[PDB]
């Protein structure tokens, strides 16, 4: 029982995985078995989603989060996002499920059967946390892998069917991306946009050419930096700035994951391009704009001049100006005038919503799309009663956007706490006082009093 | 109080013929109404146009009358405005427009009768709550 | 307004640089026990 | 003199797994009956005849919506004894009339007295000072003021809180709509006492855990402590310097620190109890007269104070008919206050 | 000893009466800016059109407010989530009308308070302490982020952020109940357990330690003079305290390890307030409390009201009256 | 220790489980039957799903007198046909 109790290892059972820090062979097993769990869930959850899936209902009425991801990549769907073939959903699930057994097999072998340490067995697979050259080499391998992964999305977009394009002329369709954006002013200009309203940082990417071209840049960058980190060792300024330990490296990754989880939370809440509303339901801004559109249409059909209808506040009842003059929907949805969506842009002129188009060019499919999104607003209870908090039972609905955003804010938050926990502990362990103050060497007793 | 055959007896047509639903039809009507209609009609109101509700008195004064099974089944095939002057299948779910309202694709004739029956029975149970909105919640 | 904008931009940049260079300046060694951290 | 009294004393004070004591004669039956009444009521008993509400698992309620509800308003402040003139010894009628509510409230009150006598009794046998009992006066002041004095000032037990999760939530919202209780400075002091109590709890525990002396070799620091050791397990000097430089001031006296921890939450609860005593009589902090005079005369004057009264007015009009069924409120749709569209 | 190293050694010096540190370099200017604007705005700012409907709310003392009703009023709903620094306004008068001050205060405060948390980590490193006091502060800090930043993001407007004032806070709470049924959300319920429990354990630990103080003084003097700052020996008898409390409940419901007792005092309120913070942060994306409206139905189909339905009646009253001039369409979707 | 037998001793002893493999399910089944026979309804006076209202009424049988409350409930119970 090497390091498998508190006396030998120093770690109680409730911190028992800390006993693995210098047991690279068992640590390998833990990581591989855990990836098996991830791949298992992906595989099994897809199959569950497929078994429970009725193609005639919108995905967002059915509690689906994985099938919408597959459909966005262009598999299984045709024009308007209608499901034409559920077989790709089946394949994706089965293959992930079968692979989890391979990973689970490796994980269990390395965890309990193989060598506990790898350094005696292989100097290639062996590592010391303090070896800055080896750690950046392992880092470089995984950057190259990530870069290949980013290029697989490009290959799917350009050579293997394309991607679902909610903005495609004619209501949305799978489209092959032939000219991805490569101009680095466009790709990197997203990185320098303000994150506030009307700008939205990278969350605002709104066309597939930019999505694909950005993954080309990311793939190259990851492959280059991966080669760079195989061939180099950390520079002196870098050496002096960081803590070089297992727990320190864990803490940096925890910080990075937390940040990504927060970005993903906003992506799914605001973006309707890589999270198409056909599959995920309308965004919050989208459903609110759709209500204004619905009652503009209803009242205009009854004979109202919506352009000149003064509401109770003095602002237009249907239409008003944004603080920079653009013609926008009125009422409380004035806050959402930054929303852009395919069902609304045909009414947009240079100055915003165009009154002549509103009067003459509103098509029945737009009235349909606004009424559907207004009645599938991402509001609902924890027991999945759809609607405002005061609504009665009847509609079993919580938007996927709500499920995906709340879960990932919660995870990102705890991963920020985990970063603080492990970064603070890594610093203290490195300096040698993570177990308490030395009584005979208490630093504050050697310092001058404050007053 | 109990869900009795009296409760489940509703007008079949405008001429005064009634039909008596089974409890199974009523409960099937409720489930199918939830599946296909409640996103806009929960509680008997109409979220996208609150001026029109599913109260029986409101359905009686529609053109043609909709306060009976045949009028309601016909509405789900070929919906009209309240005065009958216009056909609104392009914006209201119906069998005629099952291509653009895909949830209507797997509704059979028997399903339309059960949905219709639910709409006609619920006010007899709920009174003012049906089509009353939040004031009666 | 434009003068206010440049002043704030310069002020903020100033303090951010102090923060970044400050933590780049051998901070792990600024502890009361082990200095030799590199 | 070693008579029966002293022999009895001997047995009650035996060191056993559950100490009993003289206080235990009051404490144990009363606590047990209060708890068993609450479980019996929430599992099996309705509120149909007193409130028009279902309130038990038997009826389909869940852990959040079950309650032992208060008696009907027409019972006034009746003790509602099982053998009294309302139920007349009929156990089933008693349950339907709300007899379980006074049963729980009254056995609970005497249970609480018995718990506090237990704190005194054990403290005297062990030889410690009775500050735990003194601190327990604050939960007793809360229970007595909210569950007894408040309804005794009102028309009947009906307006006391009902014993349930969602029923207590209704009590919170009633207190906003009718009493504007968030505005009351006695509630404010109670909020300060409770949030400052939670703060002190967090900050003291964290400070100790992060100024520990290294008294062992393990990475789990819990083992390096011995209950009979003479030394402090953490550094008061380092803790004092940390907080003086982080926050400006710090504790330096460990006895003061722990008295303060007693003092803050206990005082807060006592202050909130005083305000509820006022609400027994509707002696509210509802309004600022100066604001009302200005706002009556100046229809452009708006504050968050006037915005909240509009919310209270919504609460009263929209919840009163269902929440007070004995009053027979019929409010036609046209009289209900509502904003535009909603 | 060059000038940069001199400056770094002063910044990180453990001899300053108040520790500065690198986090303090960001903390001090942002907290000063937020404090100065808050004080000035609270006293003298003119009314603010919070909901974008040309209906300005008076928040300052000079415009008819007292300490209880006063607030710094959130920025205009017309602005939504747009960034509104002073230099984006045509004039200060424009900036004040639209609630400019609110944005300046909360962005500087959130920056400064995050750096306050880093500063707590930083000083613990300089003094040779264990590092996790800042993890306890992350609980109130996350709550501030929830009501000032996260909730506005999910709802699309800083005009639904928490006001900077006492009655403004109550307004925020009441509308929150109407729109998310927060009382019925388990994360708020865990938060209440966190702070009720934290207050209970605060009084608990205070009373038990005070009950077992070792006699070191006479009756005419404060018992606090029986403890001396820096003394080596414990000032109370934990064995007597554990002997009392173990008999109050039973022996195994009582702590006799001061370290795990104090860890429990740390963990219980911090975890509870994390959940409260996460309640607000997830109701920000409209995943609301439990809805049992009309959950109980009789054999005929009559609605049988529960206490949940009575809560709903109260919520409807708040819903229909809040922001009475701000809605033109029947659903309040944000 | 206070002299009683340790709990861990007791609940790992075959004799404990011989006794309680009977007494626990026996009590569970007793609770089940208390509901399934409908006896719970009648002990506590709780309405069944079909006895909240009369077939056409929609008014609550709310108690409105203090000293005739018992008779009021009995009258409400008659009127259920
Ligand atoms: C190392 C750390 C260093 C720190 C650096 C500090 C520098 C500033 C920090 C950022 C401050 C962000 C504040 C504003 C956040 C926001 O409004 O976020 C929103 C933006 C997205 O913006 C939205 O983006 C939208 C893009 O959609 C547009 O484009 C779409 C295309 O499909 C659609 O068409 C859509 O309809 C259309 O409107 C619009 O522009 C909206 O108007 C716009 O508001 O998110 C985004 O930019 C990305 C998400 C940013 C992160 C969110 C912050 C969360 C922080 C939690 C901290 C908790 C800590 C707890 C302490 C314990
Ligand atoms: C501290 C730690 C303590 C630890 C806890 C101890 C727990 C002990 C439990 C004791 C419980 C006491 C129950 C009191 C019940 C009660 O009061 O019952 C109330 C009755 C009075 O009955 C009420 O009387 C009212 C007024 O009626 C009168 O007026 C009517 C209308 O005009 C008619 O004329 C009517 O005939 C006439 O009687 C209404 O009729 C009510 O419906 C009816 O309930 O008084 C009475 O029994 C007796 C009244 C006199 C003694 C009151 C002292 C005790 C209570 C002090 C609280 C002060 C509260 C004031 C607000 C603050
Ligand atoms: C993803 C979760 C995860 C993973 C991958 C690991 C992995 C590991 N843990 Mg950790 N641990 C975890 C969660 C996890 N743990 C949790 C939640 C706790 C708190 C309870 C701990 C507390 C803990 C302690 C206290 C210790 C470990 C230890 C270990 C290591 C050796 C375990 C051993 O020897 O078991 C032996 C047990 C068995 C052989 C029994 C069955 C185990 C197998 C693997 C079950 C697999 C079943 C599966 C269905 C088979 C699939 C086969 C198929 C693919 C063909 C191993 C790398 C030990 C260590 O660090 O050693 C140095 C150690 O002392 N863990
Ligand atoms: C990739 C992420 C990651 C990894 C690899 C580690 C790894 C480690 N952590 Mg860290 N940690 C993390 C993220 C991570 N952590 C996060 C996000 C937090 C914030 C909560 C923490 C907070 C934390 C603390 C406070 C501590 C550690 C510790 C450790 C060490 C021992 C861990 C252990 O054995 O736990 C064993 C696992 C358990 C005892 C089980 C926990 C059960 C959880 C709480 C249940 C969660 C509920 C679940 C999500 C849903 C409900 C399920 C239910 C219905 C069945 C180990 C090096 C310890 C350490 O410092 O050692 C050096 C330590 O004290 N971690
Ligand atoms: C990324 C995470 C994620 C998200 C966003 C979803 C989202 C969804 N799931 Mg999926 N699922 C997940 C992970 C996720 N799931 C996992 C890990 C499993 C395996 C257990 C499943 C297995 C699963 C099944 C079997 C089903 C779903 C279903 C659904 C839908 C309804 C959810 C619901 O009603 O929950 C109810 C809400 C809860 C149970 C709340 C959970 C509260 C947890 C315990 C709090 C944890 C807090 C934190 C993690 C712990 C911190 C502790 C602290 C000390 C540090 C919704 C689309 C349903 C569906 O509609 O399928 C079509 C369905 O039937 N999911
Ligand atoms: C990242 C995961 C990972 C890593 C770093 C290792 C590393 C190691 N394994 Mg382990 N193992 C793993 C996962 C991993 N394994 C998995 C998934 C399984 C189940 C198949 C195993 C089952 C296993 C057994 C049974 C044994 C090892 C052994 C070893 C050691 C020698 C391996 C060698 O020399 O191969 C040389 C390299 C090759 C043969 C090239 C293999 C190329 C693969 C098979 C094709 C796919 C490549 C491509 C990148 C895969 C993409 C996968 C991705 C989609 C997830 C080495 C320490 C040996 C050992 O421990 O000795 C005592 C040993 O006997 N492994
Ligand atoms: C997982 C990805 C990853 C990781 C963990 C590392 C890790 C490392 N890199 Mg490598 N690198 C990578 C990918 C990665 N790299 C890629 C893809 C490339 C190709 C572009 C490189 C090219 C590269 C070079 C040329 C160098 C490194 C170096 C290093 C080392 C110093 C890191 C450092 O000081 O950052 C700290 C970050 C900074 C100092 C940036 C400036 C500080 C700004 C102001 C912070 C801004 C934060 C703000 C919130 C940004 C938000 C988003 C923004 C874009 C708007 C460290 C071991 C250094 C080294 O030692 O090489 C041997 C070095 O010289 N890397
Ligand atoms: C180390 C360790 C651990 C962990 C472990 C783990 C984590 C493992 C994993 C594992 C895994 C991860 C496993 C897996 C497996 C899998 C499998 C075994 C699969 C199978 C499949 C199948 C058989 C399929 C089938 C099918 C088909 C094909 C079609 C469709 C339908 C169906 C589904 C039927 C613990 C914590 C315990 C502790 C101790 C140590
Ligand atoms: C894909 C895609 C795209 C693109 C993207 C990109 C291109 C990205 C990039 C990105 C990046 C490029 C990022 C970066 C990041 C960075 C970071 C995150 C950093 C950090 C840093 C740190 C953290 C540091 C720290 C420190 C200090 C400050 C002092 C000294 C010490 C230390 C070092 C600690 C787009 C949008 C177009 C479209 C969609 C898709
Ligand atoms: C009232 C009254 C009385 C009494 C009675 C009694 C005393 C009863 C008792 C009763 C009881 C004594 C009952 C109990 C019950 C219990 C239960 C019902 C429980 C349940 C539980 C559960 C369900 C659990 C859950 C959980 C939690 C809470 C957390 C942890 C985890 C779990 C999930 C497990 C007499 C005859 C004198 C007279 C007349 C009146
Ligand atoms: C927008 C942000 C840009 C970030 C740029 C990142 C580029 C990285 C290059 C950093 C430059 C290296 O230069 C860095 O600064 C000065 C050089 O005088 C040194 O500064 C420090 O040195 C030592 C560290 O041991 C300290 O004790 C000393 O107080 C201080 O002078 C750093 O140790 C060195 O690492
Ligand atoms: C009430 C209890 C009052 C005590 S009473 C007391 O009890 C003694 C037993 O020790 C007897 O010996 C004695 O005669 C009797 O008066
Ligand atoms: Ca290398
Ligand atoms: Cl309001
Ligand atoms: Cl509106
Ligand atoms: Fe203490």
């Amino acid at each position: 029982a090497t390091n498998r109790d508190q006396e030998s290892s120093g770690f109680a059972w409730w911190a028992g995985n800390a006993r693995l820090i210098n047991l690279s062979g068992k640590l390998l097993g833990a990581h591989v078995a855990h990836a098996g769990l991830i791949v298992f869930w992906a595989g099994a959850m897809t199959l569950f989603e497929l078994a429970h899936f009725i193609p005639e209902k919108p995905m967002y009425e059915q509690g689906l989060i994985l099938i919408p991801h597959i459909a966005t990549l262009g598999w299984g769907v045709g024009p308007g996002g209608e499901v034409v073939d559920t077989f790709p959903f089946f394949v994706v699930g089965v293959v992930h499920l079968i692979s989890s057994a391979v990973l689970g097999f490796g994980g269990v072998y390395h965890a309990i059967r193989g060598p506990e340490t790898l350094e005696e067995y292989s100097s290639f697979f062996g590592y010391d946390w303090k070896d800055k050259n080896k750690m950046t080499t392992i880092l470089g391998f995984h950057l190259i892998v990530l870069g290949i992964g980013a290029l697989l999305l490009v290959a799917k977009a350009m050579f293997f069917g394309g991607l679902y394009d909610t903005w495609a002329p004619g209501g949305g369709d799978v489209r092959v991306i032939t000219n991805p954006t490569l101009d680095p002013r466009v790709i990197f200009g997203y990185l320098l946009k303000s994150p506030f309203g009307g700008e939205g940082w990278i969350v605002s990417v709104n066309n597939l050419e930019d999505v694909v071209g950005g993954h080309i840049w990311i793939g190259l960058i990851c492959i280059a930096g991966g080669i760079w980190h195989i061939l180099t060792t950390p520079f002196g300024w870098a050496r002096r700035a960081f803590i070089w330990s297992g727990e320190a490296y864990l803490s940096y990754s925890l910080g990075a994951l937390s940040m990504m989880g927060f970005i993903a939370t906003c992506f799914v809440w605001f973006n309707n391009t890589v999270y198409p509303s056909e599959f995920y339901g309308p965004t919050g801004p989208e459903a609110s704009q759709a209500q204004a559109m619905t009652f503009l249409i209803r009242d205009q059909k009854l004979g109202a001049n919506v352009g000149s209808a003064q509401g109770p506040t003095g602002l237009g009842k249907y239409l008003m100006r944004s603080p920079t003059g653009e013609i926008i929907f009125g009422g409380e949805t004035m806050r959402f005038w930054d929303f852009r969506g395919p069902w609304l842009e045909p009414l947009r002129g240079p100055n915003g919503l165009d009154l002549n188009k509103i009067k003459n060019d509103i098509q029945p499919w737009q009235e349909r799309r606004a009424a559907e999104y207004m009645t599938h607003a991402p509001l609902g209870s924890l027991n999945s009663v759809g609607g405002v908090a005061t609504e009665i039972n009847s509609v079993n609905f919580v938007s996927p956007r709500s499920w995906l955003a709340t879960s990932h804010f919660v995870l990102a938050f705890f991963f920020l706490v985990g970063h603080l926990w492990h970064a603070g502990r890594a610093r203290a362990a490195a300096a040698g006082f993570e177990k308490g103050i030395d009584r005979e060497s208490e630093p504050v007793l050697s310092m001058p009093s404050l007053d | 109080a109990e869900l009795t055959p009296e409760v489940l007896t509703v007008p079949l047509n405008s001429e005064g013929k009634t039909i008596t639903l089974t409890e199974k039809q009523y409960l099937e009507g409720k489930r199918l109404f939830q599946y296909a209609c409640a996103s806009c009609h929960v509680g008997g109101i109409t979220k996208t146009n609150p001026s029109l509700d599913l109260r029986t008195e409101t359905l009686a004064l529609a053109t043609p009358p909709r306060d009976n099974i045949e009028g309601l089944v016909d509405y789900m095939k070929n919906p009209t405005t309240y005065d009958g002057e216009q056909e609104i299948a392009e914006v209201h779910p119906s069998l005629r427009s099952a291509d653009i309202f895909p949830k209507m694709r797997n509704l059979t004739e028997k399903d339309l009768v059960a949905i219709a029956g639910h709409i006609l029975v619920e006010p007899k149970i709920l009174g003012d709550k049906w089509g009353g909105g939040k004031v009666y919640y | 307004m434009e003068t206010l904008k440049i002043t704030v931009y310069i002020v903020v940049t100033f303090f951010v640089l102090l923060f970044v260079f400050g933590f780049l300046s051998g901070d792990p060694a600024r502890n009361p026990k082990r200095k030799d951290l590199e | 003199e070693r008579g029966w009294f002293d022999i009895l004393d001997d047995w009650l004070k035996r060191d056993r797994f559950v100490f009993v004591g003289w206080s235990g004669i009051l404490l144990f039956p009363c606590a047990y009956l209060a708890l068993g009444g609450w479980l019996t009521g929430t599992t099996f008993v309705t509120s149909w005849y007193t409130h028009g509400l279902a309130s038990s698992y038997l009826e389909g309620c869940n852990f959040l919506t079950v309650a032992v509800s208060t008696p009907a308003n027409s019972m006034g402040h009746s003790l509602l004894l099982l053998w009294g003139p309302e139920a007349q010894g009929d156990f089933t009628r008693w349950c339907q009339l709300g007899g379980l509510w006074t049963f729980i409230a009254l056995h609970g009150a005497f249970g609480l007295i018995g718990f506090m006598l237990r704190q005194f009794e054990i403290a005297r046998l062990v030889g410690v000072r009775p500050y735990n009992a003194i601190a327990f006066s604050a939960p007793i002041a809360v229970f007595v003021s909210v569950f007894l004095i408040y309804p005794l000032g009102q028309s009947s037990w009906f307006f006391a809180p009902s014993f349930g999760v969602a029923a207590i939530f209704r009590f919170l919202l009633f207190f906003q709509g009718f009493h504007n209780w968030t505005l009351n400075p006695f509630h404010m002091m109670g909020v300060a006492g409770v949030l400052g109590g939670a703060l002190l709890c967090a900050i003291h525990g964290a400070t100790v855990e992060n100024t520990l002396f290294q008294d062992g070799e393990g990475a789990s620091t819990f083992r390096a402590f011995n209950p009979t050791q003479a030394e402090e397990t953490y550094s008061m000097v380092t803790a004092n310097r940390f907080w003086s430089q982080i926050f400006g001031i710090a504790f330096s006296n460990k006895r003061w620190l722990h008295f303060f921890m007693l003092f803050v939450p206990v005082t807060g609860l006592w202050m909130s109890a005083i305000g509820v005593v006022g609400l027994a009589l509707n002696l509210r902090s509802y309004d600022f007269i100066s604001q009302e005079i200005r706002a009556a005369e100046d229809p452009e004057f708006e504050t968050f104070y006037t915005k909240n009264l509009l919310l209270n007015e919504g609460i009263r009009a929209w919840m009163a008919p269902q929440d007070q069924p004995h009053e027979n409120f019929v409010f036609p749709e046209e009289v209900l206050p509502r904003g535009n569209a909603l | 000893a060059n000038l940069w190293e001199r400056f770094c050694n002063w910044v990180t010096s453990t001899d300053n009466r108040l520790y500065v540190g690198w986090f303090g370099v960001i903390m001090i200017p942002t907290l000063l800016a937020a404090t100065i604007c808050f004080v000035i705005a609270f006293i003298a700012a003119p009314p603010v059109d919070i909901d974008g409907i040309r209906e300005p709310v008076s928040g300052s003392l000079l415009y008819g407010n007292n300490i209880i009703t006063g607030a710094v009023v959130p920025s205009s709903n017309a602005i939504g989530l747009h960034f509104y620094p002073i230099w984006e306004a045509a004039s200060l008068d424009e900036w004040l009308y639209n609630g400019g001050p609110y944005q300046l205060i909360i962005f500087h405060f959130l920056l400064g308070a995050s750096c306050y948390m880093g500063r707590q980590w930083e000083l613990s490193y300089r003094l040779g302490m264990r590092p996790w006091i800042c993890v306890a502060y992350s609980a109130p800090l996350a709550s501030a982020f929830a009501v000032f930043l996260i909730y506005p993001i999910g709802q699309g407007s800083f005009s639904d952020g928490m006001p900077l004032g006492i009655s403004g806070t109550f307004n925020f709470m009441i509308v929150f109940q109407a729109e998310h049924n927060i009382l019925m959300h388990p994360f708020h319920q865990l938060g209440v357990a966190g702070v009720f429990g934290g207050a209970l354990f605060c009084a608990m630990h205070g009373s038990l330690v005070t009950s077992s103080l070792i006699r070191e003084t006479t009756e005419t003097e404060s018992a606090n003079y029986g403890y001396k700052f820096g003394q080596e020996e414990e000032t109370y008898n934990i064995v007597a305290a554990h002997g009392y409390f173990g008999r109050l409940i039973f022996q195994y419901a009582s702590f006799n390890n001061s370290r795990s007792l104090h860890f429990f005092l740390a963990a219980w309120p911090v975890v509870g307030v994390w959940f409260a913070a996460l309640g607000i942060s997830t109701m920000a994306f409209n995943l609301n409390g439990f809805n049992f409206n009309h959950s109980v139905i009789d054999a005929k189909g009559n609605v049988i009201n529960t206490w949940a339905d009575i809560i709903n009646r109260a919520n409807l009253g708040m819903e229909v009256m809040h922001e009475r001039n701000a809605h033109n369409f029947p659903l309040d979707l944000a | 220790t206070t002299g009683e037998r340790p709990f861990s001793d007791i609940i790992t002893s075959v004799r404990y489980w011989v006794i309680h493999s009977i007494t626990i399910p026996a009590l569970f089944i007793a609770g089940w039957l208390f509901v399934s026979t409908g006896l719970a309804y009648d002990v506590f006076g709780t309405p069944r799903p079909d006895s909240y209202y009369a077939q056409e009424q929609r008014s609550i049988p709310l108690v409105t007198d203090r000293f005739e409350a018992k008779q009021q409930v009995e009258t409400f119970l008659e009127q259920l046909k």
